[PDB]
RNA sequence: AUCGAGAGGA
């Protein structure tokens, strides 16, 4: 489960780039080695890499 | 003696100079009263301090 | 901040009486005199020139608060007299004595100045 | 603004 934006919330910082919550750091890590693990199974990779 | 009746005091009180401080501890800097002011971002409740 | 400007204890604010007077009903002829905007100067004097009075029965004087600039003045006379009177004669008598007194003193000013 | 740190108060 992906918690919304309210239990994450990103605040327009003094700087006008935005500022992610940590939970938003930890879900898009959790996003990039999901997507790269996915893209290792639909085209066969080594069982050493996967692991 | 007394200055609202100008009695004197039955008790005869000790006085004298004595080398006193103020400290930095000044009311004004903490009296402090909120009636709904600004929340939190996360939670909604008041903001601290 | 919350600091009351110093005027405040001797100058009345708009509508404020400067003399009040109730009717005590615990006991009869007594009467509560609140004078607003003096402190025991006033308050002091008065009860001593009333206590002076034979037909007095009581009289006394009290500061509620010190922050604030009230007197009250209860008095109690006997029957035959009454408080507001009481309180009257004594104006009247402590003025008469501060008269006296300054002429005195104007006498005894000049009887030194000469020598 | 957030986080942390420090110094203080009762």
């Amino acid at each position: 489960p992906v918690p919304p934006l309210s239990v994450r919330p990103a605040v327009v910082m003094q700087g006008s780039a935005r500022n992610q919550d940590d939970l938003t750091h930890k879900l898009a890590d959790i996003v990039k080695i999901n997507n790269q693990l996915r893209r290792n199974e639909q085209n066969g990779a080594a069982a050493h890499v996967i692991a | 003696y007394n200055g609202f009746t100008g009695r004197k005091i039955t008790s005869q009180i000790f006085i004298g100079p004595t080398y006193y401080q103020r400290l930095k501890h000044m009311v004004d800097d903490k009296i402090h009263s909120r009636a709904r002011g600004p929340i939190q971002i996360l939670n909604r409740q008041p903001m601290e301090g | 901040m919350n600091a009351p400007p110093a005027f405040e204890s001797f100058l009345l604010f708009e509508g404020e009486k400067k003399i009040t007077i109730n009717k005590d009903t615990k006991v009869p002829n007594a009467c509560l005199f609140t004078i607003n905007k003096e402190d025991h100067t006033l308050g002091n004097i008065i009860k001593s020139q009333l206590l002076k009075d034979p037909q007095v029965l009581f009289a006394g004087y009290k500061v509620p608060h010190p922050l604030e600039h009230k007197i009250i003045i209860r008095v109690q006379t006997t029957p035959d007299y009454s408080p507001q009177e009481a309180f009257t004669n004594a104006i009247t008598d402590l003025i008469s004595e501060l008269s006296l007194l300054e002429e005195r003193f104007r006498v005894a000013i000049k009887d030194k100045q000469e020598g």
